[PDB]
RNA sequence: UUUGCUCCACACAAUAUAGAUGGAUACGAAUAAGGCGUCCUUGUGGCGUCGCUGAACCAUAGCAGGCUAGCAACGGUGCACUUGGCGGAAAGGCCUUGGGUGCUUGCUGGCGAAUUGCAAUGUCAUUUUGCGUGGGGAUAAAUCAUUUGUAUACGACUUAGA
RNA sequence: GCAGUCAAGCGUUCAUAGCGACAUUGCUUUUUGAUUCUUCGAUGUCGGCUCUUCCUAUCAUACCGAAGCAGAAUUCGGUAA
RNA sequence: AGAACUGGCGAUGCGGGAUGAACCGAACGUAGAGUUAAGGUGCCGGAAUACACGCUCAUCAGACACCACAAAAGGUGUUAG
RNA sequence: GGCCAGCAUCAGUUUUGGUGGCAGGAUAAAUCCAUAGGAAUGUAGCUUGCCUCGGUAAGUAUUAUAGCCUGUG
């Protein structure tokens, strides 16, 4: 949809003269900006409490970063996306740096395979792995494997001038 | 008569790999891998070259015949160390490779006087080898 | 998902040799020297040592890893068909009308010619395919036998010598005259 | 020094245009050895001068010439925009034309 | 960027070897393409077999003559290809094909001089390894043009008339190179290295 | 058939120019492979190096290029001859033998170039057509009319006629 | 008019050699209709003779495969006009 | 064929949908300059053979609305659950 | 005392870069340091056992001629 932003969100309702403090909520949004945040979490709720933005209100608004930009992570992913045949459950796991990165490459990956546009998806969950060997699919325990070395295959490299004399080559 | 199967003998993408980057907002720093991803996006720090940790694109950077062994997911901190007594630059610098980069990069940069010198002392050399190659 | 690479192992016994410069792989053995081209089907080559000598294809998809393995039961057909070779028992069948089968030079070719198939009056003929000899075999009656080198000469010339005895529009389940491939041997005696 | 060229050369084009229409007070130049508009800053207001020979001679002289200047970048591929005193005469695609130094903006 | 641009053939795609051309073309920048027979096409031979015939069937029913015609040498199949992308009606499209002139094999002259390749058309930049390909002579021959082996032979010759040469030109740079270097370590060298070159 | 015609030079005008302005600066094949060098048992050989873009290699200092001096080399060239070999896919070219004439920024020299008057293509690229001048080389065909027919609507075709 | 999907049964035993109801999804315009959008300051309106051409959902022939195909005769289907 | 709330077309150009009155954006005195909508960014056409992640090879591919066609059912074809 | 030009300085309209200054952010998050715990796609080191004098198959073994993670700063 955009390169990301984890945002945080608290609505508190809006308490009636009766009611002070409401239990407030907060949600954890995927959203590419502060206002689609806003939305896209009211959406939320709608489907949730019967309470919507009318009787209600937000608290605050607060961007997440990762706190460890640093590490190689495995996330496990459950989404639940509406689609042509009905909606469906999924676990797709995803080898990424960090959480607001990992659904970005998720994005390209459920629009892709599924067919299926930002509307329709749902992130249900995202959390990591702590031990490897807990790793559920093969593509991504593909490369958990010790000391990896690989060639790449079949060079190209981007050309700019329409001529170039030498017959250029694969070789890498 | 032995099998005799030759080559076809790739550089290597692995763990402690020197990359070279000639495009994006650093364009022309050596860089080093700190632990793959996948297929096409890693993990790499320049540190001594002053490109910070980051996820890069293959299409952004190429290999270098340069390398030097890493534990995984090295730390940036453990990286200049490392970095340190494997002599990486002075390989560097060392391969005719990065004499063309630094070679044209420096013929650029001439003045246009200097320009009139190099053609002068081109007809200096081109003289000395139009004897040079007679007798031979 | 393309998983990333995997391999094969080739191996050799002691007296023959594999040759492999591009893609194109020479074998010489016992048995002569055979030549394949694979080019079409991009594979890499890894030489650890003479009898270990392992295939790998990296970062391709479910397809051209199946090529992978191809390759290998190929290139080692090769291999043990110039220790062993390649030899196929036919035996012939035929009810009420004996099949001739000559083998008749033309033009130094070496036709095989067959005759009086269900009786009939046309003459059939087939070509032999390269490097392959033909014999008839000791006391087994009504048996021709095929010896050659490559597993492609054999079985490809042979299987063509079985389908050039098709019968034409009667019964193929009440008329069963024809020659068959039967039993896929190796040349020498002992294997 | 045999070759006297003081101006880099270039070769005319397409009239800005709509894919049904075009509109000749704006040609479009190409210049050899450009790629980016970022790089092609420099060739901003360098003028332009067209150089086309003759039948008849005039002024005492055989060879005609119709002045303009360089607006703008255009595209990314380093095309560029150039205005004359008087639209060219569209006979020429892919007709060479002259680029000079001046004004130096170095 | 020089008076006459002599494109070699081999190794690039029908497609995407003209669709450079043709605006090559409307640069006033002039072309030969040379060596057409080895050119290639995406998708497998059977495929461009049937490519073609739909297309060699197109005739006008009530006159053959005067209908599309089809041209069964290397050539044209990839200059038909190509005039289709230049628009020639208006004066403009006629006048500029002559600048373009399409052989098959090599003409006499036009070997003398480099011949060059486009870096975006290659086969072996684009395709994906293990993807197939179709040889347009190969695909010709079959379609009705005749003389593929007749121009086959003349490829056999030159390349040997181009080998002795490739070694005489060879061997003299063997001298040269060296030469380039017995002129090295003097006063002018050390300055050069000074001055990038 | 007015002394015309072809070829070559000169010389002059016109006549135009899809469109110069340093160099179109010649291996073949693979590219999950090579080129370059080196060595040998010369090979589907060895050992080293190199290719990640012609952002190169060569040329490139002299009023469009002036005028004379000297230094070393015996080069690079310019032009016109020669030398012989090679070239047919649209060879009209390449390479070359030996010379002669000219330049030389390979190095040190001398004098001139200022009023094109604070820029204005500043015109030194070419094909063609014609005209005189000059020197060689040659000096016939076709149609109509007459005529035949294996040709035929009329033309066309096929014949014949010193 | 033609083409499918499923299958109770018939087919000796036996849904599927061949049939194929019960339903069921399509395609075609070659009939016949519905509409009447275009032409009543006129596109001459049935069929036959004549004469090419085209599409196949091929009747025969080339080449094959199944059969409740022994041979023969015949049926069903495919590449094909 | 017949109606309801709007908007258009007739009485209206221009750019885009290749082309078409009612589709999309936009409603024009004449010039100049600038920036955008819809649509595009291989070549014909001016504009990124720009970047990224993927998915598909089809011996009748697909290609972006209104706009000009397709279904029911099958396929360890392939990919993901 | 007409026409076509150029340059400088202004002006309106605008596009192209540079480049400084300051504030926001879990008063950035990270990297970087102090700091303990914890694991291994368990380095050292140990040892068995294969093994051409070396490389190796196993677990120990959480840092030793690697390091990383998890926290509090």
């Amino acid at each position: 949809m955009a390169h990301f932003k984890e945002y945080q969100v608290i609505g508190r309702r809006l308490p009636t003269e009766s009611v002070p403090e409401p239990k407030l909520f907060r949600m954890r949004i995927f959203a590419s900006n502060e206002v689609i945040a806003k939305s896209r979490y009211w959406y939320f709720l709608q489907k949730l409490h019967k309470v919507k933005k009318a009787s209600g209100e937000i608290v605050s608004i607060n961007q997440i970063n990762e706190a460890h930009p640093t590490k190689v992570k495995n996330f496990g992913v459950w989404v639940r996306y509406d689609s042509r045949s009905g909606t469906h459950n999924m676990y797709k796991e995803i080898r990424d740096v960090s959480r607001v990165a990992a659904v970005e490459t998720l994005y390209q990956d459920m629009a892709a395979r599924h067919r299926a546009r930002f509307r329709s998806i749902h992130i249900l969950k995202v959390a990591e792995i702590e031990k490897t060997a807990d790793v559920k699919r093969q593509y991504v325990k593909q490369f958990l494997t010790k000391d990896l070395k690989f060639p790449l295959p079949h060079r190209v490299q981007k050309s700019t001038k329409t001529f170039s004399y030498k017959r250029p080559s694969t070789f890498y | 008569t032995d099998s005799i199967v030759k080559a076809s003998n790739w550089r290597l993408v692995e763990v402690g790999r020197v990359v070279l980057i000639k495009k994006g907002q650093s364009a022309g720093k050596l860089a080093a891998i700190v632990e793959i991803i996948d297929q096409k996006k890693v993990l790499i720090d320049g540190p001594k070259a002053g490109v910070p940790r980051q996820a890069i694109n293959l299409g952004q950077v190429v290999l270098t015949p340069l390398t030097f062994a890493l534990p995984r997911g090295a730390r940036t901190a453990t990286v200049s160390k490392k970095w340190a007594a494997a002599a990486v630059c002075e390989k560097w610098a060392a391969s005719s490779w990065a004499k063309k980069i630094a070679q044209r990069e420096r013929r650029a940069a001439l003045t246009d006087f200097e320009r009139f010198q190099v053609m002068v002392l081109r007809k200096q050399k081109r003289y000395t080898v139009k004897k040079a190659l007679a007798k031979a | 998902m393309k998983y990333i690479q995997t391999e094969q192992q080739i191996e050799v016994p002691e007296g023959v040799t594999v040759s492999i410069k591009s893609r194109i792989v020479k074998v010489v053995g016992p048995r002569g020297t055979l030549t394949k081209n694979l080019k079409h089907i991009d594979v890499t080559f890894t030489k650890v040592n003479n009898q270990l000598i392992k295939v790998a294809v990296h970062n391709g998809g479910r397809k051209h890893v199946a090529a992978l393995r191809t390759v290998k039961s190929l290139v080692d057909n090769m291999i043990t068909g110039v220790t062993k070779g390649y030899k196929y028992k036919m035996r012939y069948v035929y009810a009420h009308f004996p099949i001739n089968v000559n083998i008749v030079e033309k033009d130094g070719a070496k036709f095989i010619e067959v005759r009086n198939f269900l009786g009939d009056k046309k003459i059939r003929n087939v070509p032999v395919r390269d490097g392959v000899t033909i014999e008839f075999s000791t006391n087994v009656k009504d048996e021709i036998v095929l010896s050659g080198n490559s597993v492609e000469d054999v079985s490809q010339n042979a299987a063509d010598l079985q389908q050039i005895c098709r019968v034409r529009n009667k019964d193929i389940r009440k008329f069963l005259d024809g020659i068959y491939v039967s039993h896929k041997g190796f040349i020498t005696e002992d294997l | 020094a045999e070759s006297h060229r003081l101006y880099v050369k270039g070769k005319h084009l397409s009239y800005q245009r709509s894919k049904r229409v075009n509109n000749p007070n704006v040609s479009l130049i190409k210049i050899e050895g450009v790629a980016t508009p970022q790089d092609a800053q420099f060739y901003l207001g360098k003028r332009i001068a067209y150089v086309y020979r003759a039948s008849k001679e005039v002024r005492g002289s055989k060879i005609r010439v119709m002045w303009g200047k360089v607006t703008r970048t255009h595209g990314n591929s380093g095309v560029v925009r150039a205005t004359f005193r008087n639209n060219l005469p569209a006979k020429t695609f892919g007709a060479s034309v002259r680029i000079f130094l001046y004004p130096s903006n170095i | 960027v020089e008076p006459v641009v002599v494109i070699d053939g081999k190794g690039h795609l029908v497609g995407r070897l003209a669709s450079v051309v043709a605006k090559q073309l409307l640069n006033g920048q002039k072309i030969v393409v040379v060596r057409a027979e080895e050119l290639n096409i995406s998708g497998e031979f059977f495929r461009n077999k049937l490519k073609y015939h739909d297309f060699l069937r197109k005739a006008t029913a009530f006159n053959k003559t005067r209908g599309p015609f089809h041209f069964r040498a290397p050539s044209r199949i990839f200059y038909k290809a190509l005039r289709g992308m230049v628009s020639h009606k208006t004066a403009r499209g006629k006048a500029a094909l002559e600048r373009l002139k399409v052989f098959e094999g090599i003409p006499p002259p036009y070997d003398k001089k480099k011949r060059v390749v486009v870096p975006q058309a290659l086969r072996v930049l684009r395709l994906k390894p293990g993807r197939k390909y179709t040889t347009l002579g190969k695909l010709s021959t079959s379609v009705g043009w005749k003389y593929e082996d007749v121009v086959a032979k003349l490829e056999a010759k030159r390349k040997v008339s181009s080998a002795e040469y490739y070694a005489k030109k060879r061997a003299f740079t063997k001298k040269v190179a060296s030469a380039n270097a017995t002129a090295a370590e003097s006063d002018v060298a050390k300055q050069l290295a000074a001055l990038g070159y």
